[PDB]
RNA sequence: GUUAUCCGGAAUGAUUGGGCGUAAAGCGUCUGUAGGUGGCUUUUUAAGUCCGCCGUCAAAUCCCAGGGCUCAACCCUGGACAGGCGGUGGAAACUACCAAGCUGGAGUACGGUAGGGGCAGAGGGAAUUUCCGGUGGAGCGGUGAAAUGCGUAGAGAUCGGAAAGAACACCAACGGCGAAAGCACUCUGCUGGGCCGACACUGACACUGAGAGACGAAAGCUAGGGGAGCGAAUGGGAUUAGAUACCCCAGUAGUCCUAGCCGUAAACGAUGGAUACUAGGCGCUGUGCGUAUCGACCCGUGCAGUGUUGUAGCUAACGCGUUAAGUAUCCC
């Protein structure tokens, strides 16, 4: 109880935050019908470092930052080899949200649906195109991209895994 | 549906984009003859007196069309010009009537969005 | 041995048929007669697929 | 011994390592021998051994791993068929795909033998794409 | 700006790209024709396939590069990838073909083996009802409580005597068999199907199956029997404001059988079939080997089938999980 949380908020230049949806989810009780706020926060620096997080609380801002503290303990790093794009195409479903990611030329800003585009514009990739096949959901969507960019391999570690010395690569 | 023989018979075909206006059946808007200019009520959640003209068309159909705007001149046996577009509140009204066109005057004293109601500029 | 299968199934159909026609209502052995007819029939299309003359001998034997 | 002798080997690979078992026993026909010959030399697997059990020469095949992890092999193998029996696929030397840029290979049946994309892209020949792994 | 028409979005007709336990959706199950797909090795032709060359697919359009109009639109010059079809020269891995072997797929021969598999014929005894006798005399039966009914013409109860039809108690088990529906008192006859072993034989004869054909609980109908119990409709009593209903008392078609027709069921595992592969634990059934005794056990096992928890994976979730709703392939 020292006060004002100035040093303790950690001013968040390192991780920039945004919501991607704040739906009010509600439960009914004996007394009636009371609601809490479920916010989904995607945290990440533009270095290649993102992760989702849900939260719910009766306040809006405590749900956002509570989802952020859930989010900033959930980070993967993005395998993004070239001039801020992707090594190869990928698809990976989670639940019932399927996400096709596809690398792009460098003259192409990120084009995807709002959750996928949110976790990629926070991922610092600049050149991708990801269609979403399946759900209208936002959480399983974004988390499906996170699973869809964990399982993604560069050329250096595939060259290391196969044992092949090196060729067949322009750069 | 295997690639072999349940599907080089046929899959099936979707029908069409089903016509959202069974009259007007050439193309977009069609001259009409007023038969009734009655007034009906919407479904249960709304409450209004919406004023529709049941109108015979030059195509061969007869159809009850909505009349937009506030004022209306439309008496018995006048000539209108109906267009498509579904008024949700009224069961059966599928069409609108263009205002400012032939024998259906523009609305009285409107100065916001006049091209939808056929009123020339003031000032 | 193939012609013992065709001939053996033929005696199978003879004895089962002279069972069934004087009996007339066993609806269980009807499947046995029809599996024997189909099984023998795929054998006859097999040996006809292989040969001419030899399958002509299988027809002329019975 | 079903309908396919290549979904035989391939489905034994997927079903082998999705249960993390690093050992395959399959039949050794000519095209299976050729696939494991063009597959051990490309770093996916470790060793292929012929032997006999009732004078029937089989292939036991040792898959790759790494060390004691949550799962001892990191890169999931992801084998896939393409030219199904009943839907044959055929490619020129144009269509022949660079799988993921090259991180996968597309083993395919040339008039020479069966090659990879390296050994059929330099030849300029084309043929029936058996399957591509990645 | 509105409207209309078309495409997109729409993976909302799906080859790229969907599904079928419960959300829309697996035929009731099975045989099988056409057709589709198909084991291994060796050899041959090259129809498919691939490579070279050649011809053509008008010009205009689209793409690239130049040029012209002050730029652009537009105009003009040259060039070409695709991709189609044909001619011709090459390759033979895969599909197909030609020929020849092969056996693990599939069968057969043989020896066993388990079974409510089916149909037919005989035989059985409880129980119920009715009738015929002996007794005895006022209720019996029924209900939430009553009542209708039956009973002095002797009911019910009890003992004996017959007759009748229908079903088969304990065994009955989360059990066995059938393709499903179904199948259990016993015995006999004819006959299907399954499982296991030895190489004993043939050598891919395989899977699925449009249309087709068969079978297909119960209720229903035609024809003839039979009719104890139960029992739609009906009739009476009760409850009830009312009761065409639940309750009760009578009770007809029906139930059973012969010969057919009908062809539907929550015909359900709410899961079409087939093959290959992917942890285990606890079971049951059938056989096989070894141990142990020399004989019944008993332990492990080889398989096939049946069940229960459950890893991986899938799933919207519940759950399914070697009998998948897993991974793949084929067919409807």
């Amino acid at each position: 109880g020292f006060g004002s949380k100035s040093k303790k908020e950690k001013i968040r230049d390192g991780f920039e935050e945004n919501v991607v949806q704040v739906r009010r989810v509600t439960k009914v009780v004996k007394g009636g019908k009371h609601m809490r706020f479920r916010a989904i926060v995607v945290v990440g620096d533009k270095k290649g470092q993102v992760g989702v997080g849900v939260g719910k609380a009766k306040e809006v801002v405590s749900a956002v930052q509570k989802a952020a503290v859930d989010a900033r303990r959930n980070i993967i790093t993005v395998p993004m080899t070239k001039y801020l794009t992707f090594p190869h195409r990928n698809e990976a479903d989670y639940g019932a949200a399927r996400v096709m990611l596809r690398p792009a030329a460098p003259g192409t800003g990120v084009i995807a649906g709002g959750a996928v585009r949110t976790v990629l514009e926070m991922a610092g990739v600049e050149n991708a195109l990801g269609k979403q096949l399946g759900s209208n959901n936002a959480l399983n969507n974004a988390r499906a991209t996170i699973v869809a960019v964990q399982t993604m391999r560069q050329f250096s570690d595939v060259a290391r895994d196969r044992g092949i010395p090196m060729e067949e690569l322009w750069k | 549906m295997p690639t072999i023989k349940q599907l080089i018979r046929n899959t099936r075909q979707p029908i069409r984009n089903v016509t959202k206006s069974p009259a007007l059946r050439g193309c977009p808007q069609r001259r009409g003859t007023c038969t009734r200019v009655y007034t009906i009520t919407p479904k249960k959640p709304n409450s209004a007196l919406r004023k529709v003209a049941r109108v015979r068309l030059t195509s061969g159909f007869e159809i009850t069309a909505y009349i937009p705007g506030i004022g209306h001149n439309l008496q018995e046996h006048s000539v209108v010009l109906v267009r498509g577009g579904r008024v949700k509140d009224l069961p059966g009204v599928r069409y609108h009537i263009v205002r400012g066109t032939l024998d259906a005057v523009g609305v009285k004293d409107r100065q916001q969005g006049r091209s939808k109601y056929g009123v020339k500029k003031p000032k | 041995s193939v012609e013992f299968q065709v001939f053996c199934f033929t005696n199978k159909i003879r004895r089962l048929t002279l069972h069934l026609e004087l009996h007339k209502k066993d609806y269980s052995s009807q499947r046995g007669l029809r599996k024997t007819l189909g099984k023998r029939q795929r054998l006859l299309a097999y040996l006809l697929k292989i040969n001419g003359v030899r399958y002509k001998e299988l027809i002329s034997k019975l | 011994m079903g309908k396919d002798t290549i979904a035989d080997i391939i489905t034994c690979i997927r079903n082998a390592d999705m249960n993390r078992k690093g050992t395959v026993r399959i039949v050794s026909t000519n095209i299976t021998e050729n696939i494991v010959k063009i597959l051990l030399r490309e770093g996916f697997i470790e060793n292929a051994r012929k032997h006999q059990e009732r004078n029937k020469y089989f292939l036991v095949l040792t898959l790759r791993h790494r060390r004691n992890k949550k799962g001892p092999y990191l890169n999931t193998f992801h084998l896939k068929r393409v030219s199904r029996p009943g839907l044959r696929i055929y490619s020129n030397y144009q269509r022949i795909p660079r799988i993921l840029g090259g991180m996968g290979i597309a083993i395919l049946s040339t008039s020479r033998g069966i090659m990879t994309d390296r050994e059929a892209r330099l030849e300029g020949i084309g043929g029936e794409i058996l399957c591509y792994i990645w």
